[PDB]
C-alpha cells in the first residue's frame, strides 16, 4: 500500500555534507511519523531521527545539532540534512514510515542507501 | 530609535528650510525620518541614513545643502549616478555640478574659479572617490572653503562601498578617511540602501564616524511585487517574452543572467522574436557599452537589457518596471539588493525569480558559507506559503514588520499572498478551548483527534468534540491541529512498544493553559487544498469615461517629457518623474493653482516646462470632474 524510495547519499570526504531523501507513494495512506534509521557494519539498526506529521522532531545524541530531519507534505517527501560528516557515520541508512490508526500502524521501510565517509583524499 | 528631539519645527532654520522644501523641491509632506534627519544635519550633527531604494535619501542631504553657507561635497562611486542627480538638481534650478575627471581642464578650472570666488552660488559639489585620492588640485580648493567656513558637510553616498562585506566593495572608499583628517570640523553624512546589518555596522567602523545620529527605516519595498515562477528549462526566454508583452509592453526592464554568454544568447533569442533586447556586460567594447546604456536609459530602441549581475549594478534609471532573474541568485542578500533597485520612482514594479532545483546543481558547480547562502536562496524559492516580504526581511533580522501588508496593499501583493487573498481569517478560540479540554480529560494520535473533530464514522469516540468541526474540510481540520502543535498549545510525545515501534500521541503544551484563562486567542485561516483550488472569474473592472482620458493624457504628457529632455539636454525622467506625471494626468487640470499642489511641480519647472504640459491638459478640460 505504501512505497518508500530513497535517494541521495554515497561517498564523501569527512567534514563534507550530505542530504538523504525519502519519497512516499501509495494510492492512499496515513502518516503517524517518519524516521531515519542507520546500521553500522557490525551493529543493528538505530533510529537517529524521527518526525511526526505535525512537524515535531526528535533526535538521538550522536547526530544532535548536525543532522536536521524535515518533511514536505505537498510532495510527501522527508529529508535528513547531514552536516559535519565523520567516518563513524559510515553506515546503511533506511527510511521509515509509520501509518496511523486507520491502518494497523503499519511500518514501511526503504531498501537502504550507503553513506560512506572516507578520511583520505579523492 | 525615535527622534522626537529632531521632530520640532521650533528651530531657526525651519522657516527657510520649509521654504525650499515647498517652493524649490515641490514636496508637501516629509516621509519617515526625513524631517528628523534633515533637522539634525542642519544642526551640525553626524548623520547615518539607512533607507531602502526609493526611500527618499537624496532629500536628506540635498535640502540641507540649499539652506547652508557654502557648498556640500558629495562623494559618489559612479559618474552615471552623479550625472543623474546633477541633472535632477539643475532641473529644479538648484546650482550643482561635479568633478569626475572627463570634464576637460578648461571646464574643470572654471569650476575651481567659481569655488575660489568665495561667493559661490553652488550648493552641491559632487565628486568621485579616486578624484580626491588622485587629484591634489581639488584639495587646495576645499581648504580655502574651509578657511572661510564654507565647507557645509561631507555627504558620502553609497557608503556601503567602504566595506569588503558589501555587495560592491571599492578600494577608494577606504581612502576617504584622509578627507576627515584635514577637515575635522566638517559634519559628515553617510547614506546607504544596504539592509545587511553586518554591513551597516562595518560602514561606521571603517569610515570612523564616532557615535552618529542613526536614522533607520523598514527596508520593506512598498512598491515591489515579488514573484517566484517555475523555470521550465529551454523556455525561459519565451516566458520572459510572454510576460513582458502582457504586463509591460512599453516599459523598461532588466534580465539578469549568470554568464556573459547567457546574456548574448538571451538577447538574441528575444530579438529574433521581435523584442528590443540588448546584452550588457564587460565583454562589450567601450563604444558598444556606452551605446547600450544610451538606448536603455533614454528608452531609445531598447526595452530590456540582458546583464550580468556585476555589470547591471553599474547603471540605473528610476522607472524600471520589472527585474527578472533568469537563474538562481547566489544569495538572498544579493537577490534583495538586485531586485530592490527596481521601481526607484515609487511606482509598482515586478520581481520575477525563475526557479528549478536543477539550477542548484548548476550553481553548486569561507566558501563553506558561500554554500550556506545558496541553500537559503533555495529555501526562499521552495517556500510558497509564507509572505515573501517577510522571508526577505527575516533574513536580515528586521523586527516589527506586520504580516498584514500584502492583504492591506493588494496592488503590491506577493504571489504567495495572492493565493490567500480571498480566504478569511476567523477566531476559533472556542473550538480550541473544547479541544484542549477534550485532550486534558483523556492516549490519542493527532489523526484520531482530527477524525473525531470532523465527525468520521471511523471516530473512536463520539462524546466530546465529535462533529464540532463538521463544517471543516479534512484539509483545514488537519491544518488546525497542525497549527496548535506549532503554537505550543498542543504537544507531541513518542510512545514505544514491543519492538522499538514509535507512535506519536497528542498531549497538552505549555501554552495550553494560558488559553483557558482567556489570555490567548487563536486566529485560523481556512484554505483550499492544492488539488482542490477553484478557478477565479477573470473578468475585471470596466473602464469609465474619465479613466480612459487620463491614460491618453498621461501618454501625451510622457512624450512631452521625452521631447523636453532632448531639448534641455537631460534624461526624460529628470523632467517630471513617473508619479508626478501620473498625478498631473489624474487631475486633468490646466489650473496652475491645482498643479502646484502636486509633488514635484515647482514654480521654475512649471515655468520652463509648463506651456507644453498645460497645452496637453487643456484638451481634456471638459472632463475635469
Ligand atoms: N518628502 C517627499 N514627498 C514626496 N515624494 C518624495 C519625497 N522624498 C522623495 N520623494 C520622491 O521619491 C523618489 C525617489 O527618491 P530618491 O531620493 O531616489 O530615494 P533614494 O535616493 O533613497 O533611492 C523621487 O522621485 C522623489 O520625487
Ligand atoms: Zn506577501
Amino acid at each position: 500500500q505504501v512505497q518508500l524510495q530513497e535517494s541521495g547519499g554515497g561517498l564523501v570526504q569527512a567534514g563534507g555534507s550530505l542530504r538523504l531523501s525519502c519519497a512516499a507513494s501509495g494510492i492512499w495512506f496515513s502518516i503517524n511519523n517518519m524516521a531515519w534509521y542507520r546500521q553500522t557494519p557490525g551493529k543493528q539498526r538505530e533510529r537517529i531521527a524521527i518526525i511526526t506529521s505535525a512537524g515535531t522532531t526528535n533526535y538521538v545524541d550522536s547526530v544532535k545539532g548536525r543532522f536536521t530531519i524535515s518533511r514536505d507534505d505537498a510532495k510527501n517527501t522527508m529529508y535528513l540534512q547531514m552536516n559535519s560528516l565523520i567516518p563513524e557515520d559510515t553506515a546503511v541508512y533506511y527510511c521509515n514510515l509509520v501509518a496511523d490508526y486507520d491502518m494497523g500502524f503499519q511500518s514501511f521501510w526503504g531498501r537502504g542507501t550507503q553513506v560512506t565517509v572516507s578520511s583520505h583524499h579523492h | 530609535l525615535k527622534h522626537e528631539r529632531f521632530q520640532s519645527l521650533s528651530f531657526p532654520h525651519t522657516k527657510e528650510m520649509m521654504k525650499i522644501f515647498h517652493k524649490k523641491f515641490g514636496l508637501h509632506n516629509f516621509r519617515t525620518n526625513q524631517l528628523e534627519a534633515i533637522n539634525a544635519a542642519l544642526l551640525g550633527e553626524d548623520c547615518f541614513i539607512l533607507m531602502p531604494t526609493g526611500g527618499g535619501k537624496s532629500l536628506c542631504y540635498q535640502l540641507p545643502a540649499c539652506v547652508s553657507p557654502g557648498v556640500t561635497v558629495v562623494i559618489s562611486p559612479l559618474r552615471s549616478l552623479i550625472v543623474d542627480q546633477v541633472q535632477k538638481l539643475t532641473s529644479l534650478d538648484i546650482p550643482a555640478t561635479y568633478l569626475t575627471g572627463d570634464k576637460t581642464d578648461s571646464e574643470a578650472t572654471n569650476i575651481y574659479l567659481q569655488l575660489s570666488k568665495k561667493d559661490p552660488i553652488i550648493k552641491l559639489l559632487y565628486v568621485t572617490p579616486e578624484k580626491i585620492c588622485a587629484s591634489n588640485r581639488l584639495i587646495s580648493t576645499l581648504e580655502n572653503l574651509y578657511e572661510r567656513k564654507l565647507l557645509a558637510r561631507f555627504v558620502i553616498d553609497e557608503a556601503h562601498c567602504v566595506s569588503q562585506w558589501g555587495h560592491d566593495f571599492r578600494q577608494d572608499y577606504k581612502r576617504m578617511n584622509m578627507l576627515r583628517q584635514k577637515f575635522p570640523s566638517v559634519p559628515v553624512m553617510a547614506l546607504t540602501a544596504t539592509a545587511n546589518p553586518r554591513v551597516q555596522k562595518d560602514i561606521l567602523t571603517q569610515l570612523k564616524i564616532l557615535r552618529p545620529q542613526v536614522f533607520s527605516m523598514s527596508f520593506n519595498r512598498h512598491n515591489l511585487k515579488y514573484y517566484v515562477l517555475p523555470k521550465k528549462p529551454k523556455k525561459v526566454a519565451f516566458d520572459c517574452l510572454e510576460w513582458i508583452r502582457k504586463h509591460h509592453p512599453y516599459d523598461s526592464g532588466i534580465i539578469y543572467c549568470l554568464s556573459r554568454r547567457e546574456c548574448d544568447t538571451m538577447a538574441d533569442t528575444l530579438q529574433r522574436d521581435g523584442l528590443a533586447a540588448l546584452a550588457y556586460h564587460a565583454g562589450l567594447s567601450d563604444s558598444a557599452r556606452d551605446e547600450v546604456q544610451q538606448k536603455w536609459i533614454n528608452q531609445d530602441g531598447c526595452q530590456v537589457i540582458c546583464a550580468t549581475i556585476a555589470f547591471g549594478m553599474g547603471i540605473d534609471k528610476p522607472d524600471v518596471r520589472f527585474v527578472i532573474h533568469a537563474s538562481l541568485p547566489k544569495s538572498v542578500e544579493g537577490y534583495y539588493q538586485e531586485s530592490g533597485r527596481a521601481g526607484r520612482d515609487g511606482e509598482i514594479s515586478h520581481c520575477l525569480l525563475f526557479y528549478t532545483y536543477h539550477d542548484v546543481t548548476r550553481l553548486k558547480r569561507t566558501r563553506e558559507t558561500h554554500f550556506n547562502n545558496l541553500y537559503s536562496m533555495v529555501h526562499y524559492c521552495e517556500n510558497i506559503t509564507e509572505c515573501r516580504r517577510i522571508q526577505l526581511l527575516a533574513y536580515f533580522g528586521e523586527n516589527g514588520f506586520n504580516p498584514d501588508f500584502c492583504k492591506k496593499h493588494p496592488d503590491v501583493s506577493c504571489d504567495n499572498c495572492c493565493k490567500t487573498k480571498d480566504y478569511k481569517t476567523r477566531d476559533v478560540t472556542d473550538d480550541v478551548k473544547s479541544i484542549v479540554r477534550f485532550v486534558q480529560e483523556h492516549r490519542f494520535t493527532m489523526n484520531m483527534l482530527v477524525d473525531i473533530f470532523l465527525g468520521s464514522k471511523s471516530a473512536k469516540i463520539q462524546s466530546g468534540i465529535f462533529g464540532k468541526g463538521s463544517a471543516y474540510s479534512r484539509h483545514n481540520a488537519e491544518r488546525l491541529f497542525k497549527k496548535l502543535i506549532l503554537d505550543k498549545i498542543l504537544d507531541e510525545d513518542l510512545y514505544i512498544n514491543a519492538n522499538d515501534q514509535a507512535i506519536a500521541y497528542v498531549m497538552l503544551g505549555n501554552k495550553a493553559q494560558t488559553v483557558l484563562n482567556g489570555n490567548l486567542k487563536v486566529d485560523f485561516m481556512e484554505t483550499e487544498n492544492s488539488s482542490s483550488v477553484k478557478k477565479q472569474k477573470a473578468l475585471v473592472a470596466k473602464v469609465s469615461q474619465r479613466e480612459e482620458m487620463v491614460k491618453k493624457c498621461l501618454g501625451e504628457l510622457t512624450e512631452v517629457c521625452k521631447s523636453l529632455g532632448k531639448v534641455f539636454g537631460v534624461h526624460y525622467f529628470n523632467i517630471f518623474n513617473t508619479v508626478t506625471l501620473k498625478k498631473l494626468a489624474e487631475s486633468l487640470s490646466s489650473d496652475p493653482e491645482v498643479l502646484l499642489q502636486i509633488d514635484g511641480v515647482t514654480e521654475d519647472k512649471l515655468e520652463k516646462y509648463g506651456a507644453e504640459v498645460i497645452s496637453v491638459l487643456q484638451k481634456y478640460s471638459e472632463w475635469t470632474s
